[PDB]
């Protein structure tokens, strides 16, 4: 076995952000992360992607975020916005969280077991419920209100 | 590895006081927020050469840049521990120079 | 004993041109790369009685 | 309802010169409590006029 | 955290390759590896490091060599000699055993479980019925006897 | 104002109550006055 043909040895996909409406307008506030949440395997993955954040009303981790557990009603009644593409969590822990975007609804999955560019049925299951409405194949969703 | 941090700040004024605003003594026909809009605006350059130097000493003072979220001017409530590489900050010294014992 | 290895090449190499963090897309930065020679300076030679 | 807005902010942070590169630890700067009693040798300072 | 001020990533020890006795002399001959036998943790690490391999007598693998069992009376029995340096087991599956040599105790290490630079004390307490012979701290062996 | 975003600090009802001090009267009774405190400020918008 001395000859070793060709293999493919690594890959790169690169891929384009995420579609959103100029129309209905950003609002985003940055806040800091949950150590206790393992944020590796939520921003792995070229593809795109964005999952709900809920926020701690209380306890010593006041004011963290966290990706929402959507069978716990109280994390369900605690969310504050969507990442969108998520950034370096290995330089710094404090996410920006936006509170107000229009996204369609294949790139939204809260399941690390779940299919990429396809919506995720526990998310529009849930959507009246997470203040969530599916308007056009679209999320539109404002956590100010 | 090397990355920076991100302080930025805004501020507004409604349309009551643009017009409905003079000195205290005299009558002044509005013309008044053009002198303390500018005085905002040399203030808040004061504010950033303010912040550098905050930081700039975290670092010769302590070597430790820290931003707790119940801080004065942190009302975002964010999270940094930023640990440089300061070794042995502190010179011990049992007894200082003027202890004059005896 | 010296490692077998290029200096000028190792610094040039061990740096993944294939990896993404976690941003999705790769980012701008800027790398420098330094050199030292490890070795014991206070091992010295009894080279007193040579002479005697 | 006109109004009228100002923003300003940087990007940055402070950064060291080098370390040690045989063992890695940095001190430049050191800090020494020479002295406990030292104000006894210093004169005052007017108070805070708060009108 | 924000910097991750300086870690080692990369880790390379070079070795010297075994030193022998000259004088006693040098009789090799390749033999087949055994496919059964996971090579890759008995090749692995930069130690200088030889070790005992049995050849099977019979059956399927007949004229294959494997590393040898020192509990087991019959892979005792089959010695054939040692791998003194170090195999490029990936490409190659020949390797090429040493049959006479005369090596120091303190390179020969059966175990993965073993510390390097160490001699054995189970090649020790065997080396009769390994047909090895201790001198001033070295193995005498000749398999072709 | 029906649709602002202002910090908690400069928000008392009470004649008796400090001025630049967040008020617990309000902060108690937010979800029921459709207000909503995020990071020191009310959000609020009561065209909705």
């Amino acid at each position: 076995d001395k000859i070793q043909l060709f293999r493919t040895i690594g890959r790169v996909q690169y891929w384009e952000r995420v579609p959103r409406l100029h129309a209905y307008g950003v609002f985003a506030l940055p806040f800091p992360m949950d150590p206790d949440v393992e944020w590796g395997n939520w921003f792995a993955g070229p593809h795109p992607k964005a999952f709900l954040v809920s926020v701690h009303p209380s306890g010593p981790k006041a004011g963290h975020v966290y990706p929402t557990d959507l069978s716990d009603p109280d994390s369900v009644a605690n969310v504050i916005g969507m990442v969108l593409d998520g950034h370096d969590y290995e330089a710094d822990h404090n996410v920006t969280v936006t509170l107000r975007a229009a996204v369609p609804i294949e790139y939204v999955q809260q399941g690390i077991e779940a299919p990429p560019l396809q919506p995720d049925p526990a998310v529009l299951n849930a959507a009246p419920q997470l203040k969530l409405k599916v308007i056009k194949g679209h999320y539109f969703f404002d956590y100010t209100r | 590895t090397w990355s920076p941090l991100a302080f930025k700040e805004s501020r507004v004024w409604d349309e009551k006081e643009i017009l409905y605003l003079g000195r205290l003594a005299d009558e002044v026909q509005a013309g008044v927020i053009n002198e303390q809009i500018a005085e905002s605006l040399t203030w808040l350059m004061a504010r950033m050469r303010n912040r550098r130097r905050w930081l700039t000493w975290q670092v010769m003072r302590t070597g430790r840049i820290t931003i707790q979220p119940n801080d004065p001017y942190n009302p975002n409530g964010l999270k940094y521990v930023i640990d440089y590489g300061v070794t042995d900050i502190e010179l011990p010294l049992p007894q200082k120079f003027d202890a004059k014992d005896g | 004993m010296r490692v077998p290895i290029n200096i000028n090449n190792a610094l040039a190499r061990v740096r993944d041109p294939l990896s993404i963090g976690g941003l999705k897309f790769p980012t701008t930065k800027e790398i420098q790369e330094a050199v030292a020679a490890i070795a014991d300076k206070f091992n010295q030679e009894n080279d007193l009685v040579d002479r005697f | 309802p006109p109004y009228y807005a100002i923003i300003a902010g940087f990007h940055g942070l402070p950064q060291l010169s080098g370390y040690n590169t045989e063992d890695f630890s940095f001190h430049r700067f050191k800090w020494l409590k020479y002295a406990n009693n030292v104000q006894s040798y210093l004169p005052p300072f007017p108070p805070k006029v708060e009108l």
